[PDB]
């Protein structure tokens, strides 16, 4: 449990690293580990959804839309970023849209759950 | 008038970083188009270029920033690295792209500082 966070948090500097570059690939692997690693940590920490936010901005980066799709769609609400990544789905596949809205509507009109955050591509 | 190319330069580092794509194609053209005209050596000139043709390339535009990096390869670093980049894609040129970088590497190796967006280390 003492390194269990190290290994999370070096894991997604990693990540960023990796998309701050024009690195992909890399990126998707990094993001599908840290995604599986996650799963044994419980829905209501933040780093599920951060992994979550990450494996999907990941996955949509790399043309594969539809998977993307999907693994936001499962955990809409969580995040923000996750919604962004629903959202741009949404618009390149024209599938579920209604359900982004009224995901979109009510993050937007709350802030004017987990909001903000440091990562990267987190929406304003 | 270097403060308003500052701030929209911020401006397209911002957009950019925002995965915002087809708004920094407005914005790096009007850089290119104003800082073509003040001079063609300054860093400002190599700063617009890089920053046009990262826009271009990450706008699903390859054909024309192909060229546009062709001609500024020499001059910065990542306009050698986007060059590369949209040969590889277009799968034309890479003899130059070849060139350029090996040259970019001999300096490292033989005895650059830019901070701007998705620059490669």
């Amino acid at each position: 449990d003492d390194q269990a966070l190290s290994t999370i948090i070096q894991l997604q500097d990693c990540i960023q690293q990796a998309i701050q570059q024009l690195n992909y690939s890399t990126a998707e692997f990094l993001a599908e580990l840290l995604y599986a690693e996650c799963s044994i940590l419980d829905k209501s920490s933040v780093y599920w959804s951060d992994a979550v936010y990450l494996y999907a901005l990941s996955l949509f980066l790399n043309k594969s839309y539809h998977t993307a799709f999907q693994i936001s769609k499962e955990f809409k609400e969580y995040h923000l970023g996750i919604a962004y990544i629903f959202g741009r789905c949404a618009l390149q596949l024209s599938q579920g849209v209604n359900e982004a809205i009224l995901t979109l509507l009510s993050i937007i009109n709350v802030f004017s759950m987990v909001l903000n955050s440091n990562l990267v591509h987190i929406p304003d | 008038a270097l403060s308003t190319i500052i701030q929209l330069q911020d401006c397209i580092q911002q957009a950019i970083q925002q995965l915002n794509y087809s708004t920094a194609e407005f914005l790096a053209e009007l850089l290119y188009a104003e800082c073509s005209i003040l001079d063609k050596s300054s860093v400002y000139w190599s700063d617009a270029v890089y920053l046009y043709a990262l826009s271009l390339f990450l706008n699903k535009s390859y054909h024309t920033a192909f060229q546009i990096s062709k001609e500024f390869k020499e001059y910065h670093l990542g306009i050698a690295y986007i060059f590369g980049r949209c040969a590889l894609q277009l799968s034309q040129g890479v003899n130059e792209a070849i060139l350029t970088l090996l040259s970019i590497i001999n300096v490292f190796s033989s005895n650059l500082n830019s901070n701007l967006v998705h620059i490669p280390d």
